[PDB]
This record gives C-alpha cells, structure tokens and sequence, in this order.
C-alpha cells in the first residue's frame, strides 16, 4: 500500500527512460533536456500544477544530475563517467582547480554508492526525495509536495525492508547520503568569487 | 527495541545538555545588555544589539563545545578531527536549539529565560531578511515536529558526527559513532511514536536543511563584512575563516 | 541647433524604423494564434503561448537586423563584428522596443497592435516571474521618460553599436560610430529638451539597466533548459550559444 | 547650485579617505577593501540621511562594481595589468593562465585603458561611484524615490563639474557616463552563426 502510493517500480522505469571542467559543463548541458522525461515518470509528479513542477525541476536540477553521474561512476577508478561517454579523472580535476569539490563527490558519493552497493531503484527514490522538496520558494502547494516527499521515505523504507530484509539500517543509510548531496550541491551553484575566497576553538576543547 | 544501554546513553546526552545550559544561564550577565534606546536610526544603538546577539552566540558555541568533550567518542578524536566537526556543525547545533526556543504564539524565540526577540528585533541589529526568514521558518518547522529532550539531543550529536565536514581525516570513526545515535533514534522513534514511523525520516532530512542554512548563514556572514559589522574574535575564526 | 548631417542622420533612423515596421506588421496574419483552451494545466496550451511568442521575438529580431544594416557604417564593418553586435545588442533594442509599447494604464503590453498581454499572460507561457517582473518595471520607467520616435532610435543605435560586446574585433572604429549618435543625442535633447537637461543622463543610464536585463534574460534562457522548451533555430543562435 | 546640492569637494574627500594564484589574491584584495564601502559612503553627500536599512542596502547591490572601478582607476599607470589593494600586481599573462584572461581583458580595456586615456581624475571617479552607489532599483528599498533623486543630483554635480574644469571637452561628461554600462557588464560577470549571416546577405 505504501508501494502503491509511490510505486518503486515506476520509479525505477523513470531512471531506466533517461578544460575537464568544460567537458563537465557539457555533459550537464546534455542531460538537462532529460529532466522534464524522468520527472514525468515519477508517480504524481504529473498531477501536481504546472507551475510548480517547473519549480522543483529549478530547484532540483544540479543535485539530481549530480547524483545521477555519481551512481554511473560506481565502477571507474579516480574519476567520474560524464553523459557523452568521456572520463575525468581527478588529477585532470585538481589541475583545473577544483580538486576539493570533485574530491568531495568522490569519497561523499562514488564510493559510498560503490561500496554500499546502492541499487538503480534506490538511486531513483533519493532523486524522488530531492526532486519533491518543499521548502523552495513560490510553491503554489507545499504540503501537496511534502506529502509526495513522505509517499517516497515510506516506499522506499519498505522497499529496503524487502529487498535488504538483512540490513535494518539500509533506509536510514540511504537518507545519510542525502546531507552531503545537498551540501554538494550548493558547492557546485557557489559563484566564482564566492567559489574562490585554529586557536580560540583549540582554547575551548583544552580548558 | 531499547537496551539499558542505550536508555543510559540518552540520559547521560540530555543530562549534559541541561548541565552545560546551567553554565550558560549563570554566565548570562557577560552579555551586553539589549539597548533601551528609542530610534531606529541610531547607529550606537543597531551595533549593540549586533554586540548582544554576538555575545549570546558565543554562549552558545561555549555551551556546544562543553556538550561535544561529552559525547562518548569525540574526546578519543584527534584535536584536529575535534577542531574539524565543531567548526562546522556549530551554525547547525545553535539553529536546532534556536528552534526549540521558538514560541509560536508571539513569534518569536526567548534566550537564556529572559530574552526574547521577533523578527522586527532581529533586523534592528542589522541582520538581513533573507537570512532572518528562512531561521523563522525552519524553527516554525521544527516546533511542529514536538521534539523532546530526547529526540534533539539525538539529533545534536548525529549532526556532530558528520564525517564529510571539511578537514575530517578519520571519517571511518566519525561515521561508526554518527551509526550510534542514528541507531539509538531509530529505536527511539519507532518505540515512542509507534504510530508515525515516518517521524524518523522526518528527522534525518532536518540535517539536510541545515546544509542549506549554513549557507545562508555564510551569506550573512559576507553580507556583514559590507557593513564592516565585526565578528568576536571566536565567531571570526570559525566563521570567517 | 542641431547639425545638418545630425537632422539627416536622425531623419533616416526614424525611416528606418518606421519601414522596417510597416513590414512586421505585413506578417502578424502568419504568428501562430493565441491559444483559445481554458484549463490552466493545459501543457499543449502552455506550449502554443511560448510558440506564439517566440514567434513574435523572431519578428522582432528580424526588424533589427533589417534595421541595423541601415545604420551609417554598420556594414563596412566585417560581417563577424556585425553578427557580435547583433548577438548580443538583439535582447537590448527588443527591450527597448518593448518598452514603447508599454500601456501605463492597463500594465499591459502590445505587439503588432493586436497582440496585448498583461503579466499573467507572460507566466501562462510559462515564462519566470525573475524575468517578467523586471521587464514591467523597466517598461513603465521608460514610458515615464516619454521619448519621442528619434530618441529611440538614437537609443537603439548607441546599444548596437556598444564596443565591448563578446568578439568584437574593430572596437575603436565600433566606438567612433557610437560616438556619432551619442553626440546627436546630447545636441537633440539641448535643442528639444532645453529646460530639462537631466534627460540625456537619464537616457545613457537606461544603456546600463539593460546590461542588467540582458543577464535576467540569460538566466531565463537557462530556465527554459530546464523545462526542455526548445527555441526556434535563429533565437537558439543567438541566445543558447 | 548643482554642487551646492551634491559637493564634489566632498565626493573627492570620500575617494581621498579611503587610499590604502592570482585569482585567489584578487579575492583576498577584494576582501580587504570592504571594510571601506562604509567609510566611504558616509563621507558621500546625503548618504547618511538615508534610512539605516536603505543605506545597508545600496552597499549590498554596488559592492563589487564599486571596488571594480576603484582598483580600475588605481591601475592606470600599471602596464597590461592590475594593482591591488594589497600591492600586488596581476598581469594579464598570469591571469589567462589562471584562465579568466576574458574578463581581465575586458576590465584592462573598458575600465583601466578608458580610465587611463581619458586622463579620468579622482572626483570624477568618485561621482562615478556615487551614481553606481544610489541606484533606486535594487529590491528592498524603503523609498526609492529618494535614492533616485540623490542619484540626479550627481548627474548635475558631474555635469556641472566637467564644463567647468574640461570646458573644451564638451563630450566629457557623456563619456564617463557611457562607461558604466561596461562596469554594470563586468560587475555581473564577476559575480557568476548561419541564420544571422544568412538574414545579413539578404
Ligand atoms: O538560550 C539558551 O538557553 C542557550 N543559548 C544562549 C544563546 C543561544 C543562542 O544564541 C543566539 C544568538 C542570536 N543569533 C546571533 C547570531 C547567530 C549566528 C550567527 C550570527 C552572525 F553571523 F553574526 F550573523 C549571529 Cl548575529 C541570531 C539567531 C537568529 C534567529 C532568528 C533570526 C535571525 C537570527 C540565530 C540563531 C542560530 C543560528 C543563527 C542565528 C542560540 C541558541 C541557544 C542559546
Ligand atoms: O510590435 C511591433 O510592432 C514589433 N514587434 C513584434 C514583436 C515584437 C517583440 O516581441 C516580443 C515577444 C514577447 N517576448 C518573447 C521573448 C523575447 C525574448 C526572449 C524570449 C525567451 F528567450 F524565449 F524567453 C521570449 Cl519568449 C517576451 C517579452 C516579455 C515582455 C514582458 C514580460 C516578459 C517577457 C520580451 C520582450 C523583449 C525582451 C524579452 C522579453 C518585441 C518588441 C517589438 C516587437
Ligand atoms: C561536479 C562539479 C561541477 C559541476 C556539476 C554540475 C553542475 C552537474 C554536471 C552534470 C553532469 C556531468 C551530468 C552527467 O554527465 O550525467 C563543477 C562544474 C563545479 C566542476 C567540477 C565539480
Ligand atoms: C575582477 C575579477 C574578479 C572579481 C573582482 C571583484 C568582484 C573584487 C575586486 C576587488 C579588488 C581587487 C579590490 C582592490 O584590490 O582594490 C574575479 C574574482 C571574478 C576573478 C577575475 C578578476
């Protein structure tokens, strides 16, 4: 019943339908055009209005293909597998001066993802979660949208309690990789001068 | 379900809690006091409530340091690894107990008992809407969820425990201690909200939000760099670095 | 009084305009319609408004183009510095245009006399609220100075003929052509405008909002990306890259 | 009158107060200098009389244009480059290889190159500035129409103050004023084919 508000099957055919720093900027470039094709297929995403829905594509857009290339890249070595097939490998990264961020999906996302073995499916619920936040302004009905959101943690959870029956903390491992998805996020939107600008607290932790 | 363990734990959290707030409550009379000046104009009187609210804000990094040297685990991080969780979850530690000071039939939040500020008190110091609102909001939020002591305090130390924070180097132990509370809140949740399991998500996404209002909050640290608004020699090194 | 070559010179960009918009207005007959379907959550309604104006903006473009390769010197300059000046001047003069055809009353605009929207018809396209607010509002500034036909046309040739476009090559003979009408403006608002000196100021600085507009613009072009609504070919040209 | 009503005397006293990789540096220079903003808008006439909020508002909106064109008009004498507020020297060699080499440029030869050629003197600088700082349009402002009419009273005090002291440069005025939509261009930059030919050949 808490598949069928929010069924993870859909969820998962939504997935399954869609300067190194300038091969980047085309792959996301690429994969704009498929953002509206996933989110359709999200259960409901359809019914809500449509001027909200283009909010929360505007809203979600970065972290939803961040997250998407971070799963993809689960097998590659040092690096990430953009849309257009090509590698960047983070020494390429590091020498155009954003090593720190591309670190940060490294360890925060790739590996996790690898070493947790994310599936496809749990991919595409985070991204549901991403996708119907509330909280970005000018929504026409926010609770319409924080109720889809929960529809998405009740689903998956079952999803985890089913498939990982073994795993009782899966879900909320899952949910834990959502902070850093959204603190990278905001990295990645930070503007080039933002982008580009000890003892008291040592006195404190001593005393 | 909850072993006598992990009941003790919780105790042991929220004992701290209310320990390390009695020291900030008797230390209350270090603050600069709230200006009683009558015009909105003064310049005197805008730079000392920033001084008040400052100073407050450095009562509360004092109280969330004195609560991290507690929790089990963090004293056994090195100093870096201490140094490196505190400078960055403290803007979210003193957001969470922000929210639990809000009262929403006035609309406003209450420091140290006595006192207690609305949004219009808030930019008289000079503070910026867009960052006043969304502190408003998120703590409208979190006071609709009815947290108990139990359940922040939780919550407090899985935003500590954050192993992506900038400069961590033994993510692997920060992680494993962060599973504890994350564990011990499952149980917790699941046991005194039997009939509200997606309370337990709820929550976790809160540390998601945080991430956005640290960055609001960054903003306002820039946004008062073109005021010239000083921050306390602590608040600078944590913030402005 | 105004020189001979500036009466001549200001007497062919009036022409010029009124030329090149008497041919526009032969081609409102072909425009895709305003759709006719009431339900708001029509996506194929939505679709046919955006189709509707962009076609329109073709239009427009298609009058500046023709209007640009009147100007004095225009195309004695290379075709490349031809197609940067218009690349990125194109967005200016439509705001421009748009602008004069602004209805203070009903806060309303009009193409082609036919074709009148108010704020909400730009949003049922599907259109930012970033991107139509400042539009209004530059709109009913610029009816408030209340230009006459040479003013704007003085206007819009100072912008195409802005040196510091992307990939302009021959910048000082670029900078030498703007300074031609910049000095027929100045002598145009002495002459007609004797006791109210303060507008050509007023005008030049209208040149610095649309700097502004034109990244409002850039940042709506983004947001249409996202909403996969694809631009014809010559307005994905000029704008996408 | 025109100056009575907006002093250039003190708009120069304004710019006077407030003297003294490589994108890194440009930042931490950038940094340096804020503290300035309000040093030197509370010497600029009327400044002070706007509503405390107003005021914290127009230096939020003008920040970073109004440090462009004071490191822009610094660096006059600086060859192919910069000088910041720190002393250092940015070339633009060392600013293509930091790969914004497009926007350098574009500061080198709209802002410092004008600046330079047209002999560009501290009181106009500091009207230019003026008028950068009292712009009505920024979101937020209690009374717009007082921050309009401070910006007017500049364009008549520059005005005024460019037939008076360059009376044989009668252009003079208009040409301060046409460099600010490249500043505007520039200010907005720091902070983030076949159809057209063939409707040429027509
Ligand atoms: O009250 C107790 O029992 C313990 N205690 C004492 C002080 C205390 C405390 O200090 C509050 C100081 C007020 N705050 C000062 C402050 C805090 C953080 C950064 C800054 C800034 F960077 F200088 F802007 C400031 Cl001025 C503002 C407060 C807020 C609330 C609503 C709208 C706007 C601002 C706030 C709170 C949390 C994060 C960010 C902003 C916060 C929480 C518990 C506290
Ligand atoms: O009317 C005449 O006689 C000549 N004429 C015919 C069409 C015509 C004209 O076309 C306007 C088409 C409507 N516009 C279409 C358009 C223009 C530019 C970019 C886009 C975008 F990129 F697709 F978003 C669009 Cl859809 C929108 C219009 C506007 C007005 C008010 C609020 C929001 C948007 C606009 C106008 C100018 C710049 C940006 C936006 C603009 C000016 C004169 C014109
Ligand atoms: C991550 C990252 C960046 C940009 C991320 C964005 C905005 C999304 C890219 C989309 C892709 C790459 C999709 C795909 O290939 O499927 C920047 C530019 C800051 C530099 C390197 C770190
Ligand atoms: C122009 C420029 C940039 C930003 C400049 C800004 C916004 C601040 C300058 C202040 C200085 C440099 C003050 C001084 O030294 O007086 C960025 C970061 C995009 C890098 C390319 C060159």
């Amino acid at each position: 019943s808490a598949n069928e508000d929010m069924p993870v099957e859909r969820i998962l055919e939504a997935e399954l339908a869609v300067d190194p720093v300038t091969n980047i900027c085309q792959a996301a470039d690429k994969q704009l055009f498929t953002l509206v094709e996933w989110a359709k297929r999200i259960p409901h995403f359809s019914e809500l209005p449509l001027d909200d829905q283009v909010i929360l594509l505007r809203a979600g857009w970065n972290e939803l293909l961040i997250a998407s290339f971070s799963h993809r890249s689960i097998a590659v070595k040092d690096g990430i597998l953009l849309a257009t097939g090509l590698h960047v490998h983070r020494n390429s990264a590091h020498s155009a001066g954003v090593g720190a961020i591309f670190d940060r999906v490294l360890t925060e996302l790739v590996s996790k993802m690898r070493d947790m073995q994310m599936d496809k499916t749990e991919l595409g619920c985070l991204r549901a979660i991403v996708l119907f936040n509330p909280d970005s302004k000018g929504l026409s009905n926010p609770a319409e949208v924080e109720a889809l959101r929960e529809k998405v943690y009740a689903s998956l959870e079952a999803y985890c309690k089913h498939k990982y029956p073994e795993q009782p903390g899966r879900f909320a491992k899952l949910l834990l990789r959502l902070p850093a998805l959204r603190s990278i996020g905001l990295k990645c939107l930070e503007h080039l001068f933002f982008f580009k600008l000890d003892t008291f607290l040592m006195e404190m932790l001593e005393a | 379900q909850l072993s006598p363990e992990q009941l003790g734990m919780i105790e042991k959290l929220v004992a701290a809690q209310q320990q390390c707030n009695r020291r900030s409550f008797s230390d209350r009379l270090r603050v600069t006091p709230w200006p009683i000046a009558p015009d909105p104009q003064s310049r005197e009187a805008r730079q000392q409530r920033f001084a008040h609210f400052t100073e407050l804000a450095i009562v509360s990094v004092q109280e969330i340091v004195d609560f991290a040297k507690q929790l089990p685990g963090f004293l056994q991080l090195s100093r870096e690894d201490q140094i490196a969780l505190l400078k960055t979850s403290a803007i979210e530690v003193m957001l969470l107990e922000t929210s639990r000071r809000y009262n929403p039939g006035s609309e406003s939040i209450t420091f140290l008992k006595d006192f207690s500020y609305n949004r219009e008190d808030f930019a008289k110091a000079g503070l910026q809407v867009e960052f006043i609102n969304p502190i408003f909001e998120f703590s409208r939020a979190m006071n609709e969820l009815q947290l108990n002591d139990a359940e922040f305090a939780l919550l407090i130390a899985i935003s500590i425990f954050s192993a992506d924070r900038p400069n961590v180097q033994d993510q692997l132990q920060v992680e494993r201690l962060q599973h504890t509370y994350v564990e011990a809140l499952h149980a917790y949740v699941s046991i005194n909200h039997p009939h509200d399991p997606l309370m337990f998500p709820r929550m976790l996404m809160k540390l998601v939000s945080l991430r956005t209002l640290s960055s609001v909050h960054s903003e306002q640290v820039f946004a008062l760099r073109l005021q010239d608004k000083k921050l306390p020699p602590l608040l600078s090194e944590i913030w402005d670095v």
